[PDB]
């Protein structure tokens, strides 16, 4: 409701924009490292 | 991937199921002698090599 808030959710909001690339950069990571590990027969740490 | 036992076509005669599951197979024989007749269905799956 108050304008700092606003302004906080319009920030909150242009990090998201300016992070989508860095989360879909994590995303394809992600899934190449979900396939490097599979076919390398990489198990996962039990903690891990 | 798991083992275990796969389709059993408990069909019917001179159909030639044989031939359709060994095209299913990538082969072409609808020889069948008599009785059970037994085939490697083959599946390579490139999801994890």
């Amino acid at each position: 409701a108050s304008t700092s808030d606003a302004v906080t959710f319009i920030t909150y909001v242009q990090s998201l924009k300016r992070k989508i690339k860095q989360f879909e950069k994590q995303v394809e990571l992600y899934r190449n490292g979900q396939r490097l590990l599979e076919k390398q027969r990489f198990q996962f740490p039990p903690s891990w | 991937l798991p083992s275990g036992k796969n389709i059993l076509v408990f069909g019917e005669d001179g159909s030639g199921k044989t031939t359709l599951m060994t095209k299913l197979q990538g082969a072409e024989h609808g020889k069948k002698g008599r009785g059970l007749e037994y085939l490697y269905l083959s599946v390579h799956d490139e999801d994890r090599d």
